[PDB]
RNA sequence: CCCCACUAUGCUUAGCCCUAAACCUCAACAGUUAAAUCAACAAAACUGCUCGCCAGAACACUACGAGCCACAGCUUAAAACUCAAA
């Protein structure tokens, strides 16, 4: 457990951690954003609502 | 009559009904080429007809075939023949 | 040419070489990945077992033994021994879904072993034996 | 009493293990053994069986559909061509 | 009935394979049949190795005897092969020409299933 | 000798076309958004096409279009719907310009 | 409930037992979508014909009687006391 022999590793680890925290907040961003799927849920719910599905007769 | 009026008939241009890539064709459980092509590659399981796209009576038949050959020591159960790797792939299916 | 992922046939010729040996003849690295449990033993290409690693020879104890971290460190282990016996490149052989399934593999990798392949050899009856009953949680 | 090597093997392409793995897993999903061996650690009575495969049938009927009308719907997701009106 | 005897014998030279065929073939004889053809489909490695008699087979030749048979001498035939040591596995199954292909039109589209449930608002 | 509606409807063009799938029409674009045409192509519906990459400005309010009808509108009865969902426009791919 | 081990049992053969939320709780046959469609929910509303069944709840898949290879059983199956509900 001395750190000035494992200075590399424990930069490494330290790297590693800023890196996944920082992909988990660009992954909110990514999450905001909506790229990744076709659309967003919200945008897709906005759709469906202009053309409803109608199950009954008027 | 009226001339210009409708007449009752049948449809002059419906296209002729989709048919499968086995459609005529006799199939036999000897022909493992053929049936290797309604496996999987590396599971050996036989594709649905979503992914084969035959009809119903030649998945059927394609299903009875490939157990047949499989029981009967003309076709590996958990693998693809390997020397069958190759052939046309007439399967909808994409692992990479 | 193009690489394929499908594994080269024995008794075809194939230009493929891992350090001058066929891929017949390169050793083979079985994980079995059980729920609670990872082992890794080394064999050569003849059956002559190289070496043996599990979760719990690592000592790893009791629910510690099947977690990512003990499969990779008994991979690490299985891996110093077979390049102790002179392994380089492995077939890899894994049969279980347990959680060490994959890291006891990059164990391996972090150990010196290069793996040239891939294999999951889960056992699947189909419709043999019956299992156990269902839990109830 | 198969070969061995053959089924269920994937060769990896210049060390990228990680990348063969995900292959690996992926044609065993999509082959259907990953979910049968989870459904196989536990014994499934035919009448929960059938359960299951009712309600999968009907889950897979409804997402195709569902998936079918968004596909369907999708090109009238472009600007509104009668702003303010 | 018009019967298809698919043969697996024990990789042998050809003198044993001649001999092991042509007890087959008189065997089925004595049994009634008469053999129309005997079709070889040549040697090969077998998909998965088979234990037959006490030993392992890598390696089988692939041969068809077409006949036909009274519907007894199926059973006999079958027992007869079992018994057989030179034989890896049998099969006698009904011909596969016999059973006349229906012409098929083509597939026909399956439209979307209606009126399942009442039409009354929810 | 008034002309009968259905001898309009026998010489119509439209009728004359039959199918509309594979079918060259000629299109006027009259209206734009963007990069969305909107062109009547003397149908019941418009049909909307992105404005192509290749002389984009080259397509204005009036200009004439050559497209590839794929249907008069489109519609598909969805699950459990009483009634085609139809989306009130047309389907065809636009090739270019006529001159 | 969770974990481990094992037995009856699950399997084969020869007899029994004859019960299930044995329910798709939606009878068989023929026909209609016309309307006056339609309590509610469910899986739309109906017509002709026939058979079987039902008539407040609980007592009650109970008692007695009877029949059965069944003997702590199964089928058929009440009544009295009680309540204004179920
Ligand atoms: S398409 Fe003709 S039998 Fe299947
Ligand atoms: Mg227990
Ligand atoms: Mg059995
Ligand atoms: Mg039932
Ligand atoms: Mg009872
Ligand atoms: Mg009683
Ligand atoms: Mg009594």
């Amino acid at each position: 457990f001395r750190d000035d022999a494992c200075r590399k590793e424990i930069q490494g680890f330290l790297d590693c951690a800023a890196r996944a925290q920082e992909a988990r907040k660009m992954r909110s961003i990514q999450e905001t954003l909506g790229e990744s799927g076709s659309l967003l849920p919200n945008k897709l719910n906005k759709l469906l609502q202009r053309f409803p599905n109608k199950p009954y007769l008027s | 009559s009226n001339e210009d009026l409708p007449i009752s008939m049948e449809n002059p241009y419906k296209e002729p009904l989709k048919k499968c890539i086995l459609c005529g064709k006799h199939v036999d459980y000897k022909n493992v080429q053929l049936l290797s092509q309604f496996v999987s590659p590396f599971t050996g399981c036989i594709y649905g007809r979503h992914i084969t796209g035959l009809c119903g009576k030649k998945q059927k038949e394609i299903t009875k075939a490939i157990k047949r050959a499989q029981i009967m020591g003309f076709m590996p159960v958990t693998y693809k023949d390997p020397a069958y790797l190759k052939d046309p792939k007439v399967c909808n299916i994409r692992y990479r | 040419t193009k690489f394929s992922i499908y594994p080269p046939i024995p008794g075809e010729e194939s230009s493929l070489r891992w350090a001058g040996k066929k891929f017949e003849e390169i050793p083979i690295a079985h994980i079995k990945a059980s729920h609670n449990n990872t082992q890794i033993q080394v064999v050569s290409a003849s059956n002559e077992p190289l070496a043996f690693a599990s979760c719990g020879t690592e000592g790893f104890r009791n629910a510690k033994k099947g977690t990512g971290i003990a499969a990779q460190t008994a991979g690490i282990a299985a891996a110093a021994r077979a390049k102790q016996k002179g392994v380089i490149h492995i077939r890899v052989v894994v049969k279980g879904l347990g959680p060490g399934r994959l890291s006891a593999m990059h164990g391996l990798i972090m150990g010196g072993l290069e793996v040239i392949s891939i294999t999951d050899n889960t056992p699947i009856p189909h419709n043999g034996c019956r299992p156990r009953k269902a839990r109830k949680l | 009493k198969h070969l061995k090597f053959i089924a269920r093997t994937v060769m990896v392409q210049e060390g990228n293990v990680e990348s063969a793995y995900r292959t690996l897993n992926r044609i065993l999903t999509m082959d259907g053994l990953i979910e049968d061996i989870k459904h196989r650690r536990y014994y499934e009575k035919p009448c929960r069986r059938r359960q299951r495969e009712s309600y999968e049938r009907c889950r897979r009927i409804y997402n195709m559909e569902m998936a079918r009308k968004i596909n369907f719907l999708m090109r009238k997701n472009r600007a509104d061509p009668w702003q303010g009106c | 009935p018009r019967y298809e005897l698919a043969l697996i014998l024990k990789a042998m030279q050809r003198p044993e394979t001649a001999a092991t065929l042509k007890r087959t073939i008189e065997a089925l004889m004595d049994r009634g049949a008469i053999v129309r053809d005997l079709e070889n489909l040549g040697e090969r490695a077998l998909p998965y190795r088979i234990s037959a008699h006490s030993q392992q087979h890598n390696r089988g030749g692939y041969f068809l005897v077409d006949f036909y048979a009274p519907t007894a001498a199926v059973e006999s035939m079958v027992e007869h092969l079992s018994r057989d040591i030179d034989v890896i596995r049998g099969n006698i199954v009904k011909h596969p020409l016999t059973q006349e292909l229906k012409e098929c039109e083509g597939i026909v589209p399956v439209p979307l299933a209606e009126k399942l449930y009442s039409t009354k608002k929810r | 000798n008034v002309e009968s509606f259905a001898s309009m409807l026998r010489h119509s063009p439209l009728t004359q076309m039959g199918p509309a799938k594979d079918k060259l029409v000629i299109g006027r674009i009259f209206h734009i958004v963007e990069n969305d045409l909107y062109i009547d192509f003397g149908g019941k519906f418009h049909c909307v096409c992105r404005r192509p990459e290749v002389d984009g400005e080259k397509y204005q309010k009036g200009t004439r279009v050559r497209l590839r009808l794929l249907d008069l509108e489109l519609t598909s009865r969805f699950l459990g719907a009483t009634t085609d969902t139809t989306v009130l426009e047309a389907n065809a791919v636009l090739l270019g310009i006529q001159e």
